[PDB]
This record gives C-alpha cells, sequence and structure tokens, in this order.
C-alpha cells in the first residue's frame, strides 16, 4: 500500500517532529555496543534526519501560519489587541531605556561635579 | 595520523582486487547473451583485465609503505591484559574512545549543515577580550600585539610576514574600522590613521571592512574573530591569480571565497 | 482573553527556540573532548554538564507548551470552521486606533529626545577628537 | 573613534522583527577631504555627491529584494534565479533601482518586481490549476498536464497583511495546508 | 565610426564579449546642450571585433518609457547596459547548447518573470538502454529550464520536471505529476553542458532502476512499509528492524560508471553503528553485475541478522599484550569476502567461517581445508579448531 | 601479462559454450555458496500496449504548454495530423491591438524547417497599408532570423514585429 | 618476530606470483579443455587440480587483507590514546592513569545515559 500512489496515513506532524529529533539520537546511545569503527557512515544518516527536521519544521511553522491568517481575516481584533500589546511593550521598553540612560547621566553629573571640585 | 587512511585505502584496493577476480571468473563462467552481429563482449574481458591492472594500484601502497615502525607498545594501552589478570571487567575505553569520535563527527556534520537557520529575530569585559586576542594569537607566523591606548576599545595590530601590517578597533568583538599600511606606522606616540597605501593595500582594507561587515555573526565572536584571522592570514603568498593573468590590473588580490584569485573578478 | 494570534505567535517563535536550542546543543556537544585531557578535569566538565541538562530541561518544558498551544489551536475551531480563506487569498477599532495614535505622537516626541541626546553624543565623540 | 578628519557608520536594511535578514551592511567612511566612500557587501567603492543621495534608496530597493530572496530561502526552496533587473520593467524609475525577485517554489510560483517608485508593490504568484485557459489543443492532447500555471493572478500587493513589505512567506505559507 | 568619446566593458558578465560605448552628441543645433548620449554596442573578442550592429533605440528609449508606468539620465542608461549584461551569458549558453537540441531563445518567464530564461525540448538520449527506459523517459519527460541563480556573475540553475512518476515517494508530499529537479552549475571559464547531459543520463539510469521496482514483494512489505523516502535522483529504503532503519540509499558517481550505495543510520530502535559497511563494498560489486535492485533488498534482509549478529562480538581490540610475544593481535579478524560468505578468525589462527543462504539456514566450515583436507593444508593460519560440529549440535 | 586467458577467448569460436561451465562451475559454487544470488521473481510484460493514438506528436504539445497565455492556438481544416503536424492557427488576444491570425505552418518534428508559410496572407495583408508595414516588419525579421523554431521563435518574432511597427 | 610492514611486503610479491601461476594454469586447463572437446586429443598430459590455485590465492588474500586490518586497527588505538590521554607511561603513576581511566570511562557513561534519559523524554 505504501509504494502504491495514494497512501492514507493519519497521526503526524505533531509528535511527529519530536520522532524525528529524538530519531537520529540513539544511534549516539543505546543498549548495543557500538563498534569500534566508522568512517562516513554517520553522515549518510545525519544529513536525512537534519532534512526531514527543518522539512517538518516548515510544514509547522506553515500551518501554524495559516491558522494565523484564518483567524486574522476571520477575527482580526485579535490582531489589533496583538498590536496594542505590542505598542505598550514598546513604549515599556523606551521608558525603561530612558530611565537608565538618566541614571547614568545623574552619575555622570555628579562625579563630573565632584572631578570639578579638585 | 593520516597513514590510517593510507591504510584504510589499501584495504579498499585489495578488496577491490578480489572483487575484480572474483567478477572476471564469473563473466568467463557465462558466454555471449544476445549480440546477433559480433561477440564484441569479449572486448569486456579485456576490459576487466583493466581493473586487474588495479592490482597494480596496490603497488601504489609501497609509496605510502613504510607508515609505522617504532616503539611506543600500543601507546599507553595494556592496563588488564598485559597488567592485572583479575581486572577483567579494559575494552571500554576504547568503546569510550570510539563514541567520543562519532560523537564528534557527527556534531560537526550537524552544525555544519546547521548553516540553514530558523531564527526569525529576537523578539517576544576587557579581560574576556585580551584573552581572546591572546588565544587568537596562538598561530605561527601572525605576531600580533595590543596596548590599548585611547578609550576602553581594543587596539589590535597584526603584522604577519611582510611591513603590510594591519591595524583593526574592536569594540570587545566585530572589530571595525580596518587599517592595513604597507611599509609604515605607530607615528607620534600611539597608532596612527594615515591610511596611506598605493591604491591597491586601500584596496586591501576595503576587502577588509567588506568581509568585516559579511562575517559579522549575531553572537559567539569567538568563531567571528577567528575567521577573521584566517581570512586576513590567507594573504600569506599574494602570489598568483588564477581565472586571468597576473597583471589583470594593478595587483590582483582578493580572496573572500576560501581561494584567491584576479581582482575586479567580483 | 483569547490571543489566539498571539498564541499562533508564541508557538512559531517556540518552534524556532526549539531548532535554536537544537543547533546550540549540537555546538556544545562538539566541544566535549576528552575529561582528563589537559585541565578542564571536572570544573568546566561539569559545568557544561548542568548546562545541557538545563537545555533538555527547557526544550521538555519547551515541547509540552507546543503540545499544549497545539491542542488549544485544535480546540480553538469554533464558529467558520472551514473558512476556505485559505486558498481564497486575495489577489470599538477607533478607540485602539486613537491609542495607536497617541503612541506614536509620543514616540515621535521621544525620537526628537534622542535625536538631541544622540548629538550631543557625537559632539562629545568630537570633543575626544580633540583629546591627548 | 572619532578621528581629527573622518569618522564612519555602519547601516543595516533591520526589516521588521528578522534578524536573519542581514543581507547588507553599509559602511559609510565620512570626510571632508573628498566624497564619502562606501562599502555594503561587494567592495564597490563608490563617491556621491553633496546632495547626491538616492544610492541609499537604490541599496534600499536591491536589498529588499535581496531580503525577499533569503527569507524564501528560509521557508519550498525557490533557488536563486532572481536577479536584480531583468531588461528594465518600469524604464528604471529610481536611478537603476529596479527589483525583480522571482521564486518557483513548489507547484505555484511568485515574482515580484520591486523598484524605487518603479513600481514597487508589483507581485503576481501563479498557481498551476486555472480557470481561464484553451483546452481546444490541450485537452484532447496526449498526456493532460497539471503544469499549465498559465494566468497570471496578480496579488494586487495592497491591504495585504504584511506589517512591512516582510510577509512574502505569509502568502508563501498558503500553498500546502 | 565615430566620435571622441568613452567607453566601457564586462567583468561579472564576461570577459569582454561586448564593449559597451556612448557618444557625446555634440553640435546639437540651437541647444548648447542635452547630448543625448548617442549609444553604441560593440563584440570585440586581440584586435577589437569591429561588429557595430547599430543596436541602439536612443532616442526613441524615452517611447519605451511611456510605453510602461514611468535628476541623472540612469533611466535609459541603465536599462541599455542591463539588458546586454542579462542577455550575453543567455546567448552565449544558446550557442553552446545549439550542439544538443531545441536551442530557442527569448522566451520569457510568462511576461512578469523580467528574467531571461532557456527552455529545453527533447533532450537527446543516452548511452544507457535506450531500449525501452528512454521510451518510458520521454513519455514523462517534461521540458527542462535554464535560469540565472547566484550573484548574477557565474551560475546557471535547471529546474527539471516529469510527468506521474512511478517511484511513488511518500513522506515527502509528492505532486500529481512530478515534483520537481534542480541543478546547479558554475564554471571557472567560459563545458557545462558536458555535466549537464551526465546528471540526465545518471537520473535516465536512476529512473530505470525505480521503474524496475514496479512489482510485489513476497514477504518485504512487513518490513509499516517504508522504502518510499523522498526521492528525486537518490533512491532511499528502509525494510530492516521493523522500523526505518538502515535505510540503503542509491546514487550515482561521474567518474566511474559503477552505482553507489549506502546504509541509513536514522532510527530509533536500531544499532549504535549498525553499518553493513563491513560487507557493502562486496555487495556494491555485486549490484555492478545485477542492477536489479530487488536482488540486493533480498539479500540485504537475507544478511541483516548474520551480519549484525557477527559484528556484535568485539573484534577491534588487540587483546593486549600477545599470548608468547611481545606484539599484539586481532580480537576476531573478520573478512567477508562475498556476498554472504564470511569468514572469521581468532587472533590470526584458527579461521572459521559461517554463511547464511536461505530463509534460515546458516553452514559452518572450518576455512583451513581447501575443500579437500586429506591433500593439503591452506599453508597459513593453523587447521583444526576442534569437535565445533557437536558444539554447534548442541544447539 | 596474462594475455593467455585473452588468446584462448579468442580460440572461444565454436557454438559450444558450455564446456567452460563445467571447467569453472564446480568450484566457483564450491567456494562460494550463494545459489540463489537474486531469489526475487522476475516477470514482467516488456510491450503490452503503449501508444498516444489520440493526438499529434505530443512534441509540440509540450512546446505549446510554455508559450504565454496571451497566445491562443486554435484548430484548422484537417490537413495538419501527423506529418505535417501543425496548424498554427493563434491569435494575439492581450491588451495590445489585435491583427490577422498567423498560419505558420511548420514541418515533421525532425524540423529542417520552421513555420511560416502565408498562405491566407496575399489579401490579408495587401489590403491594410498598416497590416501591409507589419507583414514587412515581420518578413524583415525573420529573415534575420537563424534557423527558427516552431512555435516560440515564430510567435515571438511574430507578436514583436505586430507591436513594434506600431510606429 | 615478524612485523605488519615486513609481512605485506614479503606477501605481495607471493601474491603476484601466485596470481601468475594460477592464471597460467587456468589457461592451460581451458586450452585443455577445448582441445579435448571441441577439437581431437593433442595435449595427452595431465593438467593440474586447479582449485588448490585460487583457493591458495584467497587465502593469501584474506591474509593480508587481516594483518593490514590489524596494522589499521593498531595505528587508529595509538591515535585514539593520544587523544584521549597524555603520552606518558613507565612518564606517570600508573594507579593514577588507572584511576583516571576510570573516571573517564564513568563521565561517558554519564553523558551517555542523559542523553538516554533525553531521547526518552522526548518520546
Amino acid at each position: 500500500a505504501a509504494p502504491g500512489a495514494p497512501r492514507p496515513s493519519n497521526s503526524t506532524l505533531v509528535d511527529e517532529l519530536e520522532s524525528s529529533f529524538e530519531a537520529c539520537f540513539a544511534s549516539l546511545v543505546s543498549q548495543d555496543y557500538v563498534n569500534g569503527t566508522d568512517q562516513e557512515e554517520i553522515r549518510t544518516g545525519v544529513d536525512q534526519c537534519i532534512q526531514k527536521f527543518l522539512d517538518i519544521a516548515r510544514q509547522t511553522e506553515c500551518f501554524f501560519l495559516q491558522k494565523r491568517l484564518q483567524l486574522s481575516v476571520q477575527k482580526p481584533d485579535q490582531v489589533i489587541k496583538e498590536d496594542v500589546s505590542e505598542l505598550r511593550s514598546e513604549l515599556q521598553r523606551k521608558d525603561a531605556l530612558v530611565q537608565k540612560h538618566l541614571t547614568k547621566l545623574r552619575h555622570w553629573q555628579q562625579v563630573l561635579e565632584d572631578i570639578n571640585v579638585q | 595520523g593520516v597513514n590510517l587512511e593510507a591504510f584504510s585505502q589499501a584495504i579498499s584496493a585489495i578488496q577491490a582486487l578480489r572483487s575484480s577476480v572474483s567478477r572476471v571468473f564469473d563473466c568467463l563462467k557465462d558466454g555471449m547473451r544476445n549480440k546477433e552481429t559480433l561477440e564484441g563482449r569479449e572486448k569486456a574481458f579485456i576490459a576487466n583485465f583493466q581493473d586487474n591492472l588495479h592490482s597494480v594500484n596496490r603497488d601504489l601502497n609501497e609509496l605510502e609503505r613504510l607508515s609505522n615502525l617504532v616503539g611506543k607498545p600500543s601507546e599507553n594501552h595494556p592496563l588488564h591484559n598485559s597488567g592485572l589478570l583479575s581486572l577483567d571487567p579494559y575494552s571500554q575505553l576504547l568503546q569510550a574512545y570510539k563514541w567520543s569520535n562519532k560523537l564528534q563527527y557527527h556534531a560537526g556534520l550537524a552544525s555544519g549543515l546547521l548553516n540553514q537557520q530558523s531564527l526569525k529575530r529576537s523578539a517576544n569585559p576587557q579581560y574576556v577580550d585580551d584573552v581572546i586576542s591572546r588565544i587568537d594569537r596562538m598561530f605561527p607566523e601572525m605576531s600580533i600585539h595590543l596596548s590599548r591606548p585611547n578609550g576602553t576599545s581594543a587596539m589590535l595590530l597584526v603584522t604577519l610576514g611582510k611591513v603590510l601590517k594591519v591595524i583593526v578597533v574592536m569594540r570587545s568583538l566585530f572589530i571595525d574600522r580596518t587599517i592595513v599600511k604597507g611599509y609604515n606606522t605607530e607615528d607620534g606616540k600611539l597608532d596612527i590613521w594615515s591610511k596611506s597605501s598605493y591604491q591597491v593595500f586601500q584596496k586591501v582594507t576595503d576587502h577588509a571592512t567588506t568581509a568585516l561587515l559579511h562575517y559579522q555573526l549575531p553572537q559567539m565572536p569567538d568563531v567571528v574573530v577567528r575567521s577573521f584571522m584566517t581570512w586576513l592570514r590567507s594573504y600569506i603568498k599574494l602570489f598568483q591569480a588564477p581565472c586571468q593573468r597576473c597583471g589583470k590590473f594593478l595587483q590582483d588580490g582578493l580572496p573572500p571565497t576560501w581561494r584567491d584569485f584576479r581582482t575586479l573578478e567580483a | 482573553e483569547v490571543n489566539t494570534a498571539t498564541l499562533c505567535r508564541i508557538g512559531q517563535e517556540t518552534v524556532q527556540d526549539i531548532v535554536y536550542r537544537t543547533m546550540e546543543i549540537f555546538q556544545l556537544l562538539r566541544n566535549m573532548q576528552l575529561p582528563n585531557g589537559v585541565t578542564y578535569h571536572t570544573g568546566t566538565y561539569q559545568d557544561r554538564l548542568t548546562k545541557l541538562q538545563d537545555h533538555l530541561r527547557q526544550l521538555s518544558i519547551l515541547f509540552r507548551k507546543l503540545r499544549l498551544v497545539y491542542d488549544k489551536c485544535n480546540e480553538n475551531c469554533g464558529g467558520m470552521d472551514p473558512i476556505p480563506v485559505e486558498q481564497l487569498i486575495p489577489y470599538e477599532r477607533r478607540e485602539i486606533v486613537e491609542v495607536n495614535k497617541k503612541l506614536k505622537q509620543k514616540n515621535q516626541q521621544l525620537k526628537q529626545i534622542m535625536d538631541q541626546l544622540r548629538n550631543l553624543i557625537w559632539d562629545i565623540n568630537a570633543m575626544l577628537a580633540m583629546r591627548n | 573613534i572619532n578621528d581629527v578628519y573622518e569618522s564612519s557608520v555602519k547601516v543595516l536594511i533591520t526589516s521588521q522583527g528578522y534578524e536573519q535578514i542581514c543581507k547588507s551592511i553599509q559602511l559609510q567612511l565620512n570626510i571632508g577631504v573628498e566624497q564619502v566612500r562606501v562599502v555594503h557587501r561587494d567592495g564597490r567603492v563608490i563617491m556621491l555627491s553633496h546632495q547626491e543621495q538616492e544610492l541609499q534608496d537604490f541599496l534600499l530597493s536591491q536589498m529588499s529584494q535581496h531580503q525577499v530572496h533569503a527569507v524564501q530561502q528560509l521557508a519550498w526552496q525557490v533557488l536563486s534565479f532572481s536577479n536584480h533587473v531583468g531588461l528594465g520593467p518600469i524604464e528604471s524609475i529610481g536611478n537603476a533601482s529596479a527589483i525583480t525577485v522571482a521564486s518557483p517554489s513548489g507547484d505555484y510560483a511568485i515574482s515580484v518586481r520591486n523598484g524605487p517608485e518603479s513600481g514597487s508593490k508589483i507581485m503576481v504568484q501563479f498557481p498551476r490549476n486555472q480557470c481561464k485557459d484553451l483546452p481546444k489543443s490541450d485537452v484532447l492532447q496526449d498526456s493532460k498536464w497539471s503544469h499549465l500555471r498559465g494566468p497570471f493572478k496578480e496579488v494586487q500587493w495592497n491591504k495585504m497583511e504584511g506589517r512591512n513589505f516582510v510577509y512574502k512567506m505569509e502568502l508563501l505559507m498558503s500553498a500546502l495546508s | 565610426i565615430g566620435s571622441l568619446s568613452k567607453n566601457k566593458l564586462f567583468i561579472k558578465l564576461t570577459r569582454l564579449p561586448q564593449y559597451y560605448i556612448v557618444v557625446e552628441m555634440l553640435e546639437v543645433p540651437n541647444k548648447p546642450t542635452q547630448l543625448s548620449y548617442n549609444y553604441y554596442f560593440m563584440s570585440v573578442s586581440s584586435p577589437v571585433m569591429a561588429l557595430l550592429l547599430q543596436q541602439f533605440k536612443d532616442n526613441i528609449q524615452d517611447l519605451m518609457s511611456y510605453t510602461k508606468t514611468g535628476c541623472a539620465f540612469n533611466k535609459v542608461l541603465a536599462h541599455f547596459v542591463a539588458m546586454c549584461d542579462t542577455n550575453m551569458p543567455f546567448v552565449g549558453l544558446r550557442l553552446e547548447l545549439s550542439n544538443l537540441e531545441i536551442p530557442h531563445q527569448g522566451v520569457q518567464v510568462e511576461g512578469d518573470g523580467f528574467n531571461h530564461a532557456i527552455r529545453l525540448l527533447k533532450i537527446p538520449p543516452c548511452k544507457g538502454i535506450s531500449e525501452e527506459t528512454q521510451k518510458a523517459l520521454d513519455r514523462s519527460l517534461l521540458d527542462c529550464t535554464f535560469r540565472l541563480q547566484g550573484r548574477n556573475n557565474r551560475t546557471w540553475v535547471a529546474e527539471l520536471v516529469f510527468a506521474n512518476c512511478p517511484l511513488n515517494g511518500t513522506s515527502t508530499r509528492e505532486q500529481g505529476p512530478s515534483r520537481h529537479v534542480y541543478l546547479t552549475y558554475e564554471n571557472l571559464l567560459s563545458k557545462v553542458v558536458e555535466m549537464f547531459l551526465n546528471d540526465w543520463s545518471s537520473i535516465a539510469r536512476l529512473y530505470e532502476c525505480v521503474l524496475e521496482f514496479a512489482r510485489s514483494l513476497p514477504e518485504i512489505p512487513a518490513h509499516i512499509f517504508s522504502e518510499v523516502r523522498v526521492y528525486n535522483y537518490r533512491k532511499l529504503i528502509l525494510c530492516y528492524g521493523t522500523t526505518k532503519g538502515s535505510s540503503i540509499s542509491i546514487q550515482w558517481n561521474s567518474i566511474h560508471q559503477k552505482f553507489h550505495i549506502a546504509l541509513g543510520t536514522v532510527g530509533p530502535n536500531s544499532g549504535c553503528s549498525n553499518c553493513h559497511n563491513t560487507i557493502l563494498h562486496q555487495l556494491q560489486e555485486m549490484f555492478n553485475k545485477t542492477p536489479n535492485v530487488v536482488q540486493l533488498l533480498q539479500v540485504l534482509f537475507d544478511t541483516q541478522a548474520p551480519l549484525n549478529a557477527i559484528n556484535k562480538l568485539p573484534t577491534v581490540p588487540m587483546l593486549g599484550l600477545t599470548q608468547r610475544t611481545n606484539t599484539a593481535y586481532q580480537c576476531f579478524s573478520i573478512l567477508p569476502q562475498s556476498s554472504t560468505h564470511i569468514r572469521l578468525a581468532f587472533r590470526n589462527m584458527y579461521c572459521i567461517d559461517i554463511y547464511c543462504r536461505s530463509r534460515g539456514v546458516v553452514a559452518i566450515r572450518d576455512g583451513a581445508y581447501s575443500l579437500f583436507d586429506n591433500s593439503k593444508l591452506v599453508e597459513g593460519f593453523y587447521p583444526a579448531p576442534g569437535l565445533k560440529t557437536f558444539l554447534n549440535m548442541f544447539v | 601479462q596474462p594475455l593467455l586467458d585473452a588468446v584462448l577467448a579468442n580460440i572461444r569460436s565454436p557454438v559450444f559454450n558450455h564446456s567452460l561451465y563445467r571447467t569453472f562451475v564446480p568450484a566457483m559454487m564450491a567456494i562460494h555458496g550463494p545459489p540463489i544470488v537474486s531469489p526475487v521473481v522476475c516477470s514482467r510484460k516488456r510491450r503490452f500496449e503503449e501508444d498516444e493514438r489520440q493526438s499529434i506528436p505530443n512534441v509540440l504539445q509540450g512546446e505549446v504548454a510554455r508559450l504565454d497565455p496571451k497566445f491562443l492556438v486554435n484548430l484548422d481544416p484537417s490537413h495538419c495530423s501527423n506529418n505535417g503536424t501543425v496548424h498554427l492557427i493563434c491569435k494575439l488576444d492581450d491588451k495590445d491591438l489585435p491583427s490577422v491570425p498567423p498560419l505558420e505552418l511548420s514541418v515533421p518534428a525532425d524540423y529542417p524547417a520552421q513555420s511560416p508559410m502565408w498562405i491566407d496572407r496575399q489579401w490579408q495583408y495587401d489590403a491594410n497599408p498598416f497590416l501591409q508595414s507589419v507583414h514587412r516588419c515581420m518578413t524583415s525579421r525573420l529573415l534575420q532570423l537563424p534557423d527558427k523554431h516552431s512555435v516560440t521563435a515564430l510567435l515571438n518574432t511574430w507578436a514583436q514585429s505586430i507591436h513594434q511597427a506600431c510606429l | 618476530d615478524f612485523d605488519p610492514v615486513q609481512r605485506y611486503k614479503m606477501l605481495i610479491p607471493q601474491l603476484k606470483e601466485s596470481l601468475q601461476t594460477l592464471m597460467k594454469v587456468a589457461a592451460q586447463n581451458l586450452i585443455q579443455n577445448t582441445n579435448i572437446d571441441n577439437g581431437q586429443k593433442s595435449s595427452d598430459a595431465p593438467l593440474q587440480r586447479f582449485d588448490k590455485c585460487l583457493e591458495e590465492f584467497y587465502a593469501l588474500c584474506d591474509q593480508l587483507e587481516l594483518c593490514l586490518r590489524l596494522a589499521h586497527e593498531c595505528l587508529s588505538q595509538s591515535c585514539d590514546s593520544a587523544k584521549h590521554s597524555p603520552t606518558l607511561v613507565p612518564s606517570l603513576p600508573y594507579p593514577q592513569y588507572l584511576a583516571v581511566i576510570k573516571a573517564q570511562i564513568t563521565c561517558a557513561k554519564d553523558i551517555h545515559t542523559a542523553l538516554l534519559d533525553c531521547a526518552n523524554k522526548v518520546t
């Protein structure tokens, strides 16, 4: 059924990411003896594991982006609230940076007065 | 110890010799399947002899021969076999060696192919600098030194083989504002900013600035300064210019891609 | 308190962080040499051991949160479930817009303030250019 | 280290919330001796005038193009066939600043034509399965192909959910569910 | 035939195929300005090859500018330089490719692409099996495309697609037709078509090989079935360890006409090394005799248990100090000289040889007899391992 | 060095290529024991039925599939079925100004020729002065086309001449 | 006491000459078989066994392969020992070296167990 044109399959793209992650790690540690000889046999496996990992990460990001677009075109109020929260965070960061710069400037004023005191 | 690769090549060669012998004797065990015009497949027999001529390739091992003939009785290995007979659990040491080498090569290939990053952005120490500079100074023919005459920033100078010394101002990392000066240098009482050149060393400084703006990484300044030092040291020859003649312009120096070639070639 | 779009963005950032942490653990595994090599007997050894321990604990928590946000996105399919605008991509809000305008005005004011500050900083750099 | 005569500034594109878009970094060493010499990524030693600044906008456009290319490399794998400007789509409005980034990702393909006022928001995206075509010599034609990505289906980059030009992946995501 | 004016050349386009030249059209009546920048063009290749071609649109270039949507004269000189800058590589590619087939040039990418592209038609056959592989290949073949990739200096990318491919690869979201095929090329001095056609011949050989897979295996699908991995031009399969383990691969080498195979290392419930490379060389030679990949798959399914089992024992260590000398000897010298027949010895002494052929039949023999014990010995390893017959008959 | 086996294989003229069997296979099966080196079943029909039989040579099909959608090709009276294989009756349905459909009858896929034949042109071109100028420009361009091709080159040159000779 | 390089150097010419002799005897057996089968009997002489030839050839081939493999294993052992331990042996105190090796093994086992628990938590 696998080699043919149809391919019924489900229950993936959720834990399959962790499966592919843990895949190219048991070859490192297992309850089996490890032969003391290896020459480019590991690259053929790690390349496949890494490309599958990148592919499944891109699949997950595409699923998230699709849900993002669906909920945005459906209910943009979430996008408005997100922009509001981003503006709040930007204002808070700006205020914190301003307070730190003011503290530094006041300290420098104090030490400058002390140096001019001679 | 690259002789291990030579011995592995010899093993592959003799195994290929055995395989070629088996293959030619098997082919001799069969005739013309379907020719209908001429049994030219017998020529493949001669071609099989070429693979038997690959036995002379094993003779090439005589060039790779004399790889190891010394004392050092197995390099501090025997502990239980040549030592305490009761100490039988030794081979765990070799197992750990193989495990470590496998992990090292695996992670190396992984980091090499992980260049395809997937992190969009980040959203919701002078002693260390001197130590990094001294550690980078550990390569031969790359005598560098720093003095920091002005400012808390780092003032580093490098002199590799000639009077083409280069200065690079750093901010504990991502050393920008490069200035190379061939044959004078530290005029006045400290590093200078004359930046005078022969219309070619100034081009070299432009290349260095381009690389610094190019080899800038988001973090891990160690790899950054390492790539910087290698990229600068790659200029030790300035004697060859592929893809053109040796006189395409005033001078032909631009190795940005790990290989020098004729200038004005992007 | 839906925060659904922010939740999807957080999930994307979390999988990106998972990938980056995989890169980081590989880069920290490659430089794990023999214990009794030169000097790193146990100090840096146990240090990076605890480092990777925290790495794996954080990655496990991240996988937990990824499963949680995936289940939340799945259960979020309430009302307008099909929503075929995915393949059909194109080819009050007043109070929020006013708050945004006021925020951008304050941001422009702070931008002018930062412009004055950086002008003073360039001036100080000029002074230091005159230094000995 | 502001010297007695010259200085320098390092500038970058800095797309909205994308640290991986660092595709161009211009180092400008300004001096009163002559014109400023700037290098971004090519060692192209240049020299502007006292009131000439359009080079900044040209770099902006071409780096926007390089950035959409890199982020396409980030999310299918549309190859590097996107060049700077092929023969000029919009008569090179904005001092040769003409962008033309092509990107065949998968069964679809997206091509954007940006530029400094030379129609910056000119992007089309064509899929394989379409509606309007000519099935006279094609339907009866042997080997019925699903690769007939004929019509342009202009993206019409207005009111698109893109913060600042940086969400071409956001539309590329709508290609595989 | 021109006035006193400067000229230019290219580097990123080519060395010097076309000199770029402009003359200031002076002596303008009733106007001391508007030199109009009379453009020209040279095809110099060393005397200058004087091929002016009179190729210029000035001053009707303003008409082409008004035809589109749209203070130096960049808007026209940029066009007039970039058109040749992006054309010369394509015309050179067409000239070098006219030898093979269909060198039609100029087909724009739907017009809205604004980028040159060279589509091909009926790539010539290869030295492979042109009897039936070429037929089905061209039956599934689609047009190939060349485009300019890279940093516009020297880089040619090729996109290839086919019809419904027989090797229906799963876990890769393969489209209705063949998904894609991509090939990069970057010459240093400009032969790229040679490497291109070599790649195409490799594609043809591997396509024939994959087409030979269209059958039904007796019991292999039980070992669910994972052999439909991502397939563009390198097959991959894993019918081992009841999981996606020991994924044998299939590719091509340009230098030698032999194929290449390598097992996979991905898999949770697999061996640490799990590399059958110890025998791979042997079996790879076998693959050069019979390219039928199903035979390779079946012999691998057979040798799964014996290979892994015989590799389980330690063999690398040198047993420490020797038995009675200062030297050392390997723990168990192993050598699979053939497909299934292997040779095993201890400390270069008392060789044995076990090999599995049938569904479970693995025969053992003493490797120091030479098929005639009463005659002589093998002049080497010591014979007579002892009562191995009854030792094995115990179980 | 061992040319003896070469001269022996040269000697192997007689048709009985079975003595080498008894000569070599005993020891071969003795020391090497793969009696089944490929137990996989191999029984496939080489040629059952594979033919288009329902359209023109698909070469021109794959070619015309690439052209711009602004070119609309149709089917003329049946005189270019298999050998000629092409009746390029095209319309330039686009934003540009329309014109007379070209003929462009090419030859068998071997391509020892091109498409332009221009049968119905005699009255379609001389009637309209502007269309006559278009025809003059198209002829001057085609004559300067070294070995034009089936669909791409001819139609491209025709369209560019039609939309260049506007003036 | 023979060396691996010495045994290789003395085995290679024996291997070459045995190959030559076996090929000569194979050609002789082939021409004899053809003359007796295809044509008339002319080679009125007994041939050789022809089995011992390639049998001993493969035997010497296996011997060479395994000794070269042993030499490669020895070089790899030396390299990994120099990489995982400093060159010091009677200089370094032997019990201290044994304890260092034991600690290295324990540390590697701990790293392996940590990665295994990590993989299990990923499951």
